[PDB]
């Protein structure tokens, strides 16, 4: 899985 | 021939005058009829949800809501990965697509996410994503 998005 | 691609194209067609339930339900039914179905479904959905054409996005979100409301560990888990959640977050964040997305689309996503934190507590990354959204001030 990818890392949680940075916003 | 009705693959997931054709089904989603029909279920989210911008020309639809009203929700096409037969196609929406058919997409949800068809996506579990294969081991690789759920990930494909979710990649297709992520792209439709990001459409600048609202009615396309809105229909895609209705498909997603509909599929999620039904039993299925695999689909639930796919949507529960950051790989998918990140695509929804891009739609609601001003850093990505948020400033160009209608409030209708954005709020539908935020309410869907909340509903999944309540209905599907095992999908812990959904709750993590939603908590990020609150800290970052998206969820008011």
């Amino acid at each position: 899985d990818e890392d949680l998005l940075h916003i | 021939p009705e693959t997931l691609e054709a089904r989603i194209n029909r279920a989210t067609n911008p020309l639809n005058k009203e929700l096409d339930w037969a196609s929406i339900n058919g997409f949800c039914e068809q996506l579990n009829e294969d081991f690789e179905g759920p990930p494909l479904a979710t990649r297709l959905l992520a792209h439709k949800i990001q459409s600048p054409q609202e009615w396309e996005a809105i229909q895609a979100l209705t498909v997603l809501e509909t599929c999620m409301k039904s039993c299925g560990k695999r689909f639930h888990d796919e949507v529960g990965k950051f790989r998918f959640l990140n695509e929804l977050i891009k739609v609601v964040s001003p850093k990505y697509l948020g400033s160009r997305t209608s409030e209708k689309v954005k709020n539908k996503i935020l309410e869907l996410l909340y509903s999944w934190t309540v209905g599907l507590p095992e999908e812990v990354k959904i709750a993590e994503a939603y908590q990020m959204l609150k800290k970052q001030g998206i969820v008011k």
